[PDB]
């Protein structure tokens, strides 16, 4: 059994997005359906439920009046209409099926089938590619690249077009007060290689179609 | 209903047995489930109705408890058991679910002091109007670390941000970046930039510094 999840996106505050899940391999109309989310740095949060026959719904206080859950028991789909979006609604969203009864021992109070997760980002920032600055090396040396002031997530970083992987750490992005993200990618290498090996950080930001190859030199 | 999970982080050696606790603010009978969650993946059901293993879940995960006190036992940590584990409750009406805050399970290893590096702002960034100073703490264990910025001996507050990698798949260490952000104006107003690093693998804290 699967719930095949789609939708989401990146929008301005006060705007709207839709999420959808399509049922596969079970009888959709026989089960209550839920949405659950996880915001950055936070735990799982229950969002909403709709009963099997779509006759009753219920919402977390945090989203009541702004999100609308619905289902289509003909197309066997589940929807979450998210209106009036707030920055704190930024999260990975999952759809979830109520667990099965089994003649007494099993309850419907767990979640047995989950959608893969789909990202919703709410921000006043608009799409912007990163600036990329070298972190030049001062037995072991460290060097890196600062990938600054981009939106939205994610960026990808490789070194020497993937040839360098040992010792690489690309840090999670931090959201700056500006609303833009920033991260660093570093690598530690033998001090001997500083003179013979070329180090190039390859930065790709698909939302802005930005690609930067920055050489980092002693 | 509030579900309280402890410990916040559970550190286990490979092969070590571990117990995760979930305590409900009032009785929930056996209506208590457990999920495993890894970044970028959907939560994976482990245990239903306090003690029933979800299909396909190996026996090394077991759930116990009733009423207010619940446990998830991992009889011996395997490397891909590193994850955040959540407990969860729901009842008939009202129908909303509640989750515990999560217990992060990580691999325990020997202490490793960080190697520490500092990076002045590049000429390029300076030419672009802002100044970022970066401090790197490389491959340390455990995760607990303290980084403080000083500019001409003045402790900085509110103008730095930290970021930490997930536990390394090969050597089970963490790495950390701390970045101090100043306007170019303020950056050129001062001379000495210093990063003070405290970690239990270090006898006394390490300072890295440079003159602008
Ligand atoms: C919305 C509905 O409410 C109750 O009838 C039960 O909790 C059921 O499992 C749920 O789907």
């Amino acid at each position: 059994a699967q719930l095949v999840e789609s939708g989401g996106g990146v929008v301005q505050p006060g705007r709207s997005l839709t999420l959808s899940c399509a049922a596969s391999g079970f009888t959709f109309s026989s089960h209550g359906m839920h949405w659950v989310r996880q915001a950055p740095g936070k735990g799982l949060e229950w969002v909403a439920v709709i009963a099997s026959h779509g006759n009753v719904n219920y919402y977390a206080d945090s989203v009541k009046g702004r999100f609308t859950i619905s289902r289509d028991n003909s197309k066997n789909t589940l929807s979450l209409q998210m209106d009036s979006l707030r920055a704190e609604d930024t999260a990975v969203y999952y759809c979830a099926k109520e667990s099965d009864s089994c003649g007494g021992d099993c309850s419907r109070f767990a979640f047995d089938v989950w959608g893969h997760g789909t990202m919703v980002t709410v921000s006043s920032a608009s799409t912007k590619g990163p600036s990329v600055f070298p972190l030049a090396p001062s037995g072991t040396a460290a060097l890196g690249c600062l990938v600054k002031d981009y939106f939205p997530e994610p960026v990808t970083v490789s070194w020497n077009s993937g040839a360098l992987t040992s010792g690489v750490h690309t840090f999670p992005a931090v959201l700056q007060s500006s609303g833009l993200y920033s991260l660093s990618s570093v690598v530690t290498v033998p001090s001997s290689s500083l003179g013979t090996q070329t180090y190039i950080c390859n930065v790709n930001h698909k939302p802005s179609n930005t690609k930067v190859d920055k050489r980092v030199e002693p | 209903i509030v579900l309280t999970q402890s410990p916040a982080t559970l550190s286990l050696s490979p092969g070590e047995r571990g117990t995760l606790s979930c305590r409900a603010s009032q009785s929930v009978g056996t209506y208590l489930a457990w999920y495993q969650h890894k970044p970028g993946q959907a939560p994976r059901p482990l245990i239903y109705d306090a003690s029933r293993r979800a299909t396909g879940i190996p026996a090394r995960f077991s759930g116990s408890g009733s009423g207010t006190d619940f446990t998830l036992t991992i009889s011996g940590l395997e490397p891909e058991d590193v994850a955040v584990y959540y407990c969860q409750h729901r009842d008939s009406w009202p129908p909303g679910a509640t989750f515990g805050g999560g217990t992060k399970v990580e691999i325990k290893r020997t202490v490793a002091a960080p190697s520490v590096f500092i990076f002045p702002p590049s000429d390029e960034q300076l030419k672009s109007g802002t100044a970022s100073v970066v401090c790197l703490l490389n491959n340390f264990y455990p995760r607990e670390a303290k980084v403080q910025w000083k500019v001409d001996n003045a402790l900085q507050s509110g103008n730095s941000q930290e970021s930490v990698t997930e536990q390394d798949s090969k050597d089970s260490t963490y790495s950390l970046s701390s970045t101090l952000t100043l306007s170019k104006a303020d950056y050129e107003k001062h001379k000495v930039y210093a990063c003070e690093v405290t970690h239990q693998g270090l006898s006394s804290p390490v300072t890295k510094s440079f003159n602008r």
